[PDB]
């Protein structure tokens, strides 16, 4: 007598949907699991018509190949959830159901936010289209880069290095993600000198420059104190670690950003703790839809070339999920439900770390124009030449695409040619004597 | 004479005890999953535990699904802990025989 | 060679220490892993030797093949003061994505005393809290209403009153109840406030309800917390994890400023702390909540599930001032708190009355025994049953009785004085296994 | 599945049951040498067999020779019959389980044909 | 029976330390002085384990050359002191002990602030290195 498993229920459009994958313990039948998961996340107690509030588990299927793994689909009434509150959404869905003694492992795979609920969130403070008009950057991805090292570098000097980069032809620069306010680099100082670099480099290049200032702080009070002061300096962009800081603190910051027209970069520190394992946790695909909802203009989607296949398809999927307005359900790219966004603006995926210049044509063919290609560390001539190299390589790539060339099959040449014009680009390319495997012939 | 039927009975006993342990697992797994059924099962089981094989027979007549389930659990617990018991009951008694003889030697 | 693996470095007291458990990928030497984990979490004109995080001991977890414990030392300068957020970001941020590791799990962290001194911690904590609630000499009773929504705040309010008047100390907001279309938060607050005021007057005992301030924005959370303060409420609750550490650290300072006790609910914790091979163990998170701020924290039930050995450990960690390293209980490094106050562990979910004497003997007077649902006679007699059961146990202990081998009798005896306790015990005809004698 | 716990219990229960069986061995052997003590031990141990160490603690308080004798008997029993145990339990459980499923399958088809 | 003079106590790192130099009045022994100074600055009243809070005078030596002048070393539990508050530190150390009728003169010479306490203060708003860059 289990009213939490309804195999015939066709979901309403206004429902919230969730796809879990689970390994049931020896003995537990799959329908017992999906129902318990449904009950716990919703009502769960076991004269009214409660039916409205009870979350229903409406479909169960075994994962192709994998033995002892099932997908469980659950529908949630629009009334279960507080507005604008991802926090509440999370607490409702991932709050408890992960601890079940009758479950070996549970992983949340995707969520269908109903348009009716999406409408109650602010979303990105600006989003792709607005931000291009704000920065005046069009027709190409955006170039950023990270400064190494972390601390052990004075404000005056960090700032100097930031200037060297931006002046060398890069759009953005970023604080190391564990840089907040330590015994030898208090934020107020980092902010002063970074601001100075932007203003100078910007005037010198005649191009809009920005550095993501890490306002991530201990308290909401402190976090605001910094954003407030980054505003005072006329900075166009700040960064925030949405996961380690938390979703409440973020929702707050993302609104403030819209009010002060400050762009909001989002670093996913500590994501790997949750999203790494195939069998347990939450997938980054979900956290990304969440980060879209709470708020933010950029978001680190990780690179697609260091990591291999299956990240590829899954990453392409959720890049689409944070960029577009309507996303067709496609299981092969890891998209479980069709997602709409009702004209909620898109988030710029940020391809971060482990990537150097050679990757450039690939990155452009994969991510296209609406991306941020970060480049942290290192060119044999310094920051500026390194920046120039990366910049020319990019400019060369875009035009080669627009001319109509195959960035996979021709990536090599498109760079080698451009290199005959930028000695900085030459030095960099020549730094990587690349390896190719041919089998023995004759 | 002794050891042959001493071990024979002990096997039948262990069989019955794991069934109880399979029951208490299915109890807890249902404790979160289906309180109603968990409540029913617990009350029905009370006292019965004595004989493990008689118990499944009794449970089969009431709710066959639950009888089957316990059967798969007891089978899983046996296969996964059986090999390790001899290296524990022996070294558990040997640790208890050296410790209690220390108490006698002083007082 | 690597300067991030220093096998001879003895940690300075002022260091921050971290214990990781990892499986390296086929081929990857352990020392390389421990060193990369060290390097990435810390740093990488090189008088940098101050700021580098050093990996100073690696060992194989007994039994488990391809399992290693890596100890890393961090300098007191790496971390922003009073920031649990930055602590995490510096420790967990990135080390978990390494392609050279199959899995990484953070077991323990020694917060040095110099860093601990830069955190408020609990806005009150055990000692103080009792002086405020006037409750002494026994663990405190609470219980969870069921179900969540489908109850008009007037009724939730009536249900709460039934429980507090029945002889309980606290009642709790179902953790996924913030403000939904059919139970807007301010209404819940009003009717809960009124339930406390009535029931407290009639009993002559301080009554409480953990009002759930957890909200979308910080702005909103404070609006709730302090309107709750307006009502004269003694305690509010917060989902520190799903809300976020920053958002909490905030609330906890507010709580000390306004003298409001803080009940911390550990929602979402299973997503991180469940798996042996990967994630952060709860003992770490527990320390971070103590550090951020909170007067109560759900340490989970003990009597269900190893769980025990590891639970008692971090209960010690959130209660005591000095905690000796003892690996067998999960305590990786000795921990001082330098007079930072302790957090009351909360035993939640699954427990009915029979568990009572166990729960008393395991946890002692400094704990909250939460009893979420159901007694055949209603909320009030349920609350009375559970109170008598407890009073009976505290006295049985004080007289010198063995709560394990006597628990049965202690309850059956006091069971003959409360008919409400009698009917509660009747509900669970116990199962004991005897082997075929004769 | 909390096998660490399920192992330590079966160990303590088996140990408590090998204490009971050690009592049976000394009782039948002392039944030919001491009828008064064969009844004395039977009276003292009546209903106290359910715990191995709660039984030994009380027998050390009475006759220390009788307590040490059981200790060496239960020492011998486990060192002898324990090696064959696991093979018997599993195959025993699997023989029974397979047979009970057949009986369930025979009761399944008897309700299938009458439908 | 004086528990405020402990010649064997080795200070913990988290302790606050203070070195006084004093001239004891005719008759007063040096150990009576150092102990009183320790008691007054700390608890001083004369079922608990108070031991934590009692400030201990742990070493006494006569000033080389100068007659009738001694150095008195006293240790203070980290718990005696409010954070960021030099005011409180002062009031605790120099508040009263200077008025003793049994003392001709008292001079506070040095204090060891423990790292654990130092960490609770903001310190210079910028300090040497920052200010040069500024």
């Amino acid at each position: 007598k289990l009213t939490y498993y309804t195999p015939d229920y066709t979901p309403k459009d206004t429902d919230l949907l969730a796809a879990f994958r689970f390994s049931p313990q020896p003995g537990v039948p799959a329908d017992e699991a999906g129902a318990a998961i449904a009950a716990e996340s919703s009502t769960g107690t076991w004269l009214t018509d409660m039916d409205r509030y009870k979350g229903k588990c409406y479909h169960i299927e075994p994962v192709q190949g994998e033995e002892n793994s099932y997908f469980a689909f659950i529908a949630y009434p629009l009334d279960l959830f507080e507005e604008g509150s991802v926090t509440n959404i999370l607490t409702s869905i991932v709050g408890n159901v992960f601890g079940f003694k009758a479950i070996r492992s549970l992983r949340l795979e995707d969520i269908r936010f109903p348009v009716a609920l999406v409408k109650t969130f602010q979303g990105p403070p600006h989003g792709i289209q607005v931000e291009r008009d704000l920065l005046n950057k069009y027709g190409r991805p955006m170039l950023g880069c990270t400064i190494k090292p972390k601390l052990g570098l004075s404000a005056k000097n960090y700032g100097r290095a930031v200037y060297e980069c931006l002046r060398g032809g890069l759009d953005f620069t970023k604080d190391d993600e564990n840089i907040n306010s330590q015994p030898f680099q208090r934020w107020r100082d980092r902010f002063l000198f970074v601001a100075d670099a932007i203003h100078k480099s910007q005037a010198e290049t005649g191009e809009i420059k920005g550095h993501y200032l890490n306002v991530t702080a201990p308290t909401c009070e402190e976090m605001m104190k910094r954003a407030e002061f980054a505003k005072e300096l006329g900075m166009p962009i700040i960064m925030h670690d949405f996961l380690t800081a938390g979703f409440t603190a973020n929702t707050t910051l993302a609104k403030w950003c819209r009010d002060n027209g400050v762009l909001l970069h989002i670093h996913r520190a500590m994501h790997a703790v949750i999203d790494r394992q195939r069998n347990h946790g939450i997938h980054f695909r979900v956290l990304a839809k969440c980060l879209r909802l709470s708020g933010g203009d950029h978001l680190h989607s990780g690179t697609v070339v260091g990591k291999l296949e299956g990240d590829k398809a899954s990453t392409l999927g959720f890049v689409d999920l944070m960029r577009e307005d309507h996303i067709e359900a496609d299981r092969s790219r890891g998209v479980f439900f069709t997602q709409d966004w009702a004209s909620m603006p898109g988030v710029l995926p940020v391809a971060s770390g482990g990537i150097h210049v050679w990757h450039m044509p690939a990155l452009v063919e994969i991510f296209g124009d609406d991306s941020v290609l970060q480049f942290g560390g290192g060119h044999p001539w310094g920051n500026a030449p390194g920046a120039t190299a990366n910049r020319v390589a990019l400019e060369a790539c875009v035009q080669a695409r627009n001319e109509g060339r195959d960035l996979y099959r021709e990536g090599g040449d498109i760079l080698r040619e451009a290199g005959k014009w930028s000695p900085e680009l030459a030095a960099a390319l020549d730094l990587w004597k690349e390896i190719k495997f041919e089998f023995e012939t004759m | 004479m002794n050891l042959k039927q001493i071990a024979k009975d002990t096997a039948k006993t262990l069989q019955s005890y794991l069934t109880y342990q399979a029951l208490r697992t299915v109890l807890a797994q249902l404790g979160e999953t289906n309180p109603p059924l968990a409540l029913w099962l617990h009350n029905f089981s009370a006292g019965k535990v004595q004989d493990g094989e008689k118990y499944i027979e009794e449970l089969f007549l009431e709710k066959p699904d639950l009888a089957l389930r316990i059967m798969t659990v007891r089978e899983h617990i046996a296969e996964e802990i059986a090999e390790f018991l001899p290296e524990m009951v022996v070294t558990g008694i040997q640790q208890a025989n050296m410790e209690k003889r220390r108490q006698h030697l002083e007082r």
